[PDB]
């Protein structure tokens, strides 16, 4: 369970239901819930030209840092990704529930190793999901936001990752750990729907609460 | 808006769920349900468990059907291989039904993490049997099943084909319950510019073939123009590919194309 | 005359040891295979009906063996239709019906071997394929449905007659993308009839069938 | 090599080299030589409307058999075939180079193991081959006559058969003993079209000198 | 200024790690790759050009190193390129251009281990992917040209220029057939540029060139 | 009938074989040689070892063309896997080439039972390299080499790919000599209603493949209407994709389309 005067969390207008700010202004006003509920998950898909999907993702994260930094809003950022630089790419700023980014300035403070976690998607499923987990357990009472930059970037992805049963199974299992810890869990993900074929994003779309489609930034949504 | 609404009917003894199909010694009844990812089916789901447990879908009619002069142990298995428990007994709780005449069987929760890594295609098949064996086995002549998107299975287990999904889990379920309820996401053929892969080809094999079994076919599909307020989709009744298993050859599936508004609270049906 | 072929084959007095039943979505094989069983009994042979299921859950009134193939490896099944036959060699038996609801679950490189292991002077095999289920040498192998055309006696194509505005075309594009239209799955439908006579000239006619008055007419094409 | 008075072989018009009847009066005088040249092979291709194919067939194993049968006139018919009532289905009679068939009357005596051998396809590629040569070297100065009967029936020819190395690799080999003892061996066979790709098809009417297809019969030639 | 660029790119001036080329039978991409050459030279840039080869015989007159990769396995092949560039850690050496004639000869899964092995300030690949040529996870895994063009940071499309009576398309047409025309394969050609700029904005020019007098035109298409 | 015949012209300096590709240090040249099966290529195989070993291709052209001052130690390699060598023997004795001249080597005459039955993909692709070696290892700098058909390769060897011919075979062959013909049926790309299957699109990689590498292409068809008594069909000469091998690079394929009548005796050339 989390804290009532955090001030990440707030109930969304259509619900009763705790929701968190995507770090974007406008994109929570979309969503429905002026943001994304707990225990949801949403799946930004985005065209091949960069990189408009990697900001709002990287938006997501800066948000969830900033909460962290002062009643409370400690949150804690999981990131599947190879590339380490995600941590030092995040936008700077300029309730407190949503704030307004400089895509320009960097965070202030760089994020500490407690602050933010990576793990590696070049990884067996069974050891990704334990260290989701793992870390979501170890920080329990933290608002926790999992990141995933760009689902099946072919550069972090080992070709066996897309068998079926190895990324739809991924993905079910962290959907797993998204509605089991829905009291303080929220899923972010991109991808670039040009290496994927149809049939899988078909699968994968079904793995999320929300997805969101951009064409140059205009968003239609299938809620 | 201020439509005018239809009460559901499915059968031609104007019932949804005939209860008949229950006490019979010998009989085996599959509906086959098709929903696309823009059209939730869980309305349908609790309109269904509702009818079976209280003796009609007060969620979706207005008025009550002919019932059972006394309170069975109806009682309902409702699986799902996309939605935890929590997502089921927070709506059957907000629509009243009592806790005691169902069981939530929950296939997402640690299911990849403990029923599907360490563990082969055959073992797999079997404990999800197996699951569904002890809960029917409690009223085993008077439960309706219910499963959603077992499709799944076939993208979760490495090379499992159509066939041994019918054979090892499917055909013996079916065997085992009265009343079987497929709740199948059809997203996978309305994908534009685009046919017939070979994962797919053996995905869209268990829709052919769940429908050539059922008795029965229901598909919510969205508007084919857009989405809006007041409209949510479709609902089309159709016969199946099998025979209505009873000793009543008048009875038959009434087909018939419905709009449906599924409004936060209740979902309506008009013409 | 045509009628009455049909008649000869459905009442299986016109003997063929494979009669390849082609169904779809849109029209089952379960009442032409009633009307195999009406018209045994009705014309005066009445046969014991070895019935093979994969996909059958109530077993048929009809049938004097059920096997459920389901959980069967493919020997175990031949193992088990052929106890319940006659053996190939008595030149004094009972003809038996072997009737399998769903070719589509045998694996293609065993389809020969099996029709070759059920064939038997004393039995007359009814089997329906399902056109719209899909399945190193595999690439040049026969696909199952042209390989069951080639190896079938007799062939019976079920078709869904349109009593609404789409013909069977439109409605084999709809299927394809799972829209069921309604009328589907009717009392009456048609079917057309290939029969390899001994010559191998084979003939071909259509047929408008009424499962309810177990009443067939020929359709002029 | 072969008898000079030999009454089932003489000069094509075309060529100066040997030729055999194919036992089809007809059939002979299209393929332009009067026969099938000793060294070549002919393909016939059939629709699935059986069976004028099997007919052809017959003939031209019938015409082996008689020529055996009384100067003189040795041969040995192979068949590759399951079907050993193919023997007892050849057609009665009725230089003496060709003769004139009655389908309805079955040959006299019936043929005796000596005068044809069947070797089945039910069988490994290096066993079939061996069984050819082996025939061929001990019946030495006798003129071949090697029939398949229906090229990979499904019935006959095992699935894996149906591989590219395995029929190709077959026919290949056949090809290189018709060329070997082109002095007095000859092929003839014939399949159905319907059970047969088009890849496959195009491979096969490569290995045979000549292809010949039957629309119901006339015969339309690729030489 | 757009032709600017392409002679910026060309010349090895605009730096770009990975520069696919894409070809097919009617115009391959040798002559394409001789202007870089020329362009390099010419603008100043002589850089030292390492040769991978599966398909090509002739040991080209431009390069340092030759390899010939036919025999060799994947890891290996890595070795080898990789000890004759820099340390992808010296802070302070020349320039390397790794020209590969066909990406085509590596397997699929081995593509995106390849392209970040070589990777290194030091070095600039410019390789070839033939389109016309084609290829349990290979299902949902992209196809090698769309993964190519998708780690590109540049692409080079290359084009027939057609003098006669048929365009590209009729032609494509034609070559699927393998029924080969007269008039390919000119010293005249075209091109069509997309340039993957540092916010992803991603450019597009076509342009026409002439190998003979390394001249380049913007197309006004 | 009283046709007008033309002289073969496949190079701007005249020729159709230049002798310089032969003394040259370092170069290699592939001719890619493409037929139907309807339209035979030995003809234009004997041209070609004429061609090289006696000057020019009396065969086929009416004049002599250009030729070196002095007998050469000029030789052919031929290999089929489709013909048996009394094919070529018969044949290059009827045109009366001496028989020093030239070697046959026979890939179809016990190839299947001898060479590729009890034998793994790399040595079978060694062992027919190695028998290349030992012939071109006579008159290395001075042989022409020609090859009917190694696509049946892809065919006759288990799970050869186009690649591992090319990489194994095709490729290391050119090496080792100054000027390559690939002799190939294309009856593959002329299915009506076929095009792109798994065994064929590997199939046919391989002929553009071959082309990409040849610096000429040559193209048999028969007439696209039918068949005729006194036309064979077309020749088509054609830019490969490859530059050629040569320090003259004014050099250039003179593309063509001729008409030919293949005759028992003498074949003819005619626009």
């Amino acid at each position: 369970g989390l804290d009532s005067s955090h001030v990440g969390v707030r109930p969304s207008p259509a619900t009763s239901q705790p929701t968190t700010s995507t770090g974007s202004a406008d994109l929570d006003s979309i969503l429905g819930h002026m943001g994304l509920p707990l225990g949801n998950s949403v799946l930004v898909e985005e065209q091949s030209t960069t990189e408009f999907h990697s900001i709002l993702g990287k938006l997501f994260a800066a948000q969830g840092i900033v909460h962290n930094r002062i009643r409370n809003g400690d949150t804690h950022v999981i990131v599947l990704s190879l590339n380490q630089m995600f941590a030092k790419e995040l936008p700077g700023i300029y309730k407190d529930y949503n704030h307004q980014f400089d895509i320009t300035t960097r965070l202030m403070p760089a994020p500490i190793a407690s602050e933010l976690t990576f793990i590696a998607p070049t990884q067996p499923v069974s050891t990704i999901l334990s260290q989701i987990e793992q870390t979501i357990k170890r920080n329990d009472k933290k608002l926790i936001r999992i990141v995933i930059p760009s689902l099946l970037h072919p550069a972090m992805y080992p070709p066996k990752m897309f068998e079926s049963s190895e990324i739809i199974g991924l993905m079910h299992g962290v959907r797993s750990l998204v509605k089991k810890y829905y009291e303080r869990v929220v899923l972010f993900a991109s991808i670039s729907i040009d290496i994927i074929t149809p049939p899988l994003l078909v699968l994968l779309r079904n793995m999320f609460d929300s997805v969101i489609n951009l064409e140059p930034m205009t968003e239609f949504l299938e809620r | 808006g201020s439509v005018q609404r239809q009460d559901l009917v499915l059968f031609s003894d104007q019932s949804v769920l005939p209860a008949h199909f229950f006490q019979d010694s010998n009989s085996h009844n599959l509906f086959f349900i098709t929903h696309q990812s823009c059209t939730q089916p869980l309305w349908m789901i609790n309109a269904l468990v509702e009818t079976h447990v209280l003796g009609s879908p007060s969620s979706l009619n207005e008025s009550s059907s002919s019932m059972l002069p006394s309170s069975t142990r109806s009682h309902a298995v409702l699986a799902s291989f996309i939605h935890e428990q929590n997502y089921f007994t927070n709506s059957l709780n907000k629509l009243k039904i009592p806790s005691n005449n169902y069981n939530v069987l929950d296939f997402l929760s640690d299911f990849i993490v403990n029923n599907i890594h360490n563990k082969p295609r055959d073992k797999i098949l079997s404990d999800v049997l197996a699951k569904f064996s002890a809960a029917i086995q409690n009223n085993p002549t008077d439960t309706i099943v219910i499963i959603e998107q077992p499709e799944l299975l076939l993208s979760l287990v490495s090379g499992l084909t159509c066939s041994e999904l019918n054979n090892k889990f499917i055909t013996p379920l079916l065997r085992q319950c009265k009343v079987l309820i497929i709740v199948s996401n059809s997203d996978i053929f309305n994908i534009d510019e685009y046919d017939a892969s070979v994962h797919s080809s053996n995905l869209q094999n268990f829709y052919k073939s769940s429908f050539i079994k059922s008795m029965i076919n229901l598909n919510l599909n969205p508007l084919k123009t857009g989405f809006a307020k007041d409209v949510t989709g479709s609902l089309h009744v159709c016969r199946g590919g099998a025979p209505i298993a009873t000793s009543n050859t008048s009875l038959h599936v009434v087909e018939n194309e419905y709009l449906y508004l599924n409004e936060k609270e209740s979902t309506k049906l008009f013409y | 005359n045509p009628v009455i072929l049909l008649k000869r084959i459905l009442s299986l007095t016109e003997s063929s040891p494979f009669i390849l039943c082609l169904d779809s979505i849109a029209q089952t094989s379960y009442k032409l295979i009633q009307e195999f069983v009406h018209q045994s009994k009705s014309k005066g042979n009445e046969y014991p009906i070895v019935y093979i299921s994969f996909e059958t859950v109530n077993k048929p009134s009809y049938c004097t063996q059920f096997i459920d193939a389901t959980q069967m490896d493919f020997v175990h099944l031949v193992k088990q239709i052929i106890s319940y036959l006659p053996a190939a060699t008595a030149t004094q038996a009972k003809k038996h019906m072997v009737i399998i609801d769903s070719l589509n679950y045998i694996s293609t490189e065993y389809i020969t071997r099996f029709l070759s292991e059920i064939a038997s002077p004393h039995c007359t095999m009814v089997a329906t394929y399902h056109k719209d289920i899909k399945d190193d040498w595999n690439n040049n192998y026969p696909d199952k449905l042209t390989l069951l055309q080639f190896m079938a006696t007799t062939i019976v194509d079920i078709d869904v007659v349109l009593t609404g505005t789409l013909d069977t075309e439109e409605v084999s594009e709809l299927l394809n993308e799972f829209r069921i239209p309604r009328g589907l799955n009717n009392d009456i439908f048609q079917l057309r009839l290939v029969n390899k006579r001994k010559s191998g000239r084979s003939l071909e006619y259509d047929f408008i069938v009424n499962s309810n008055t177990h009443e067939y007419e020929l359709l002029s094409t």
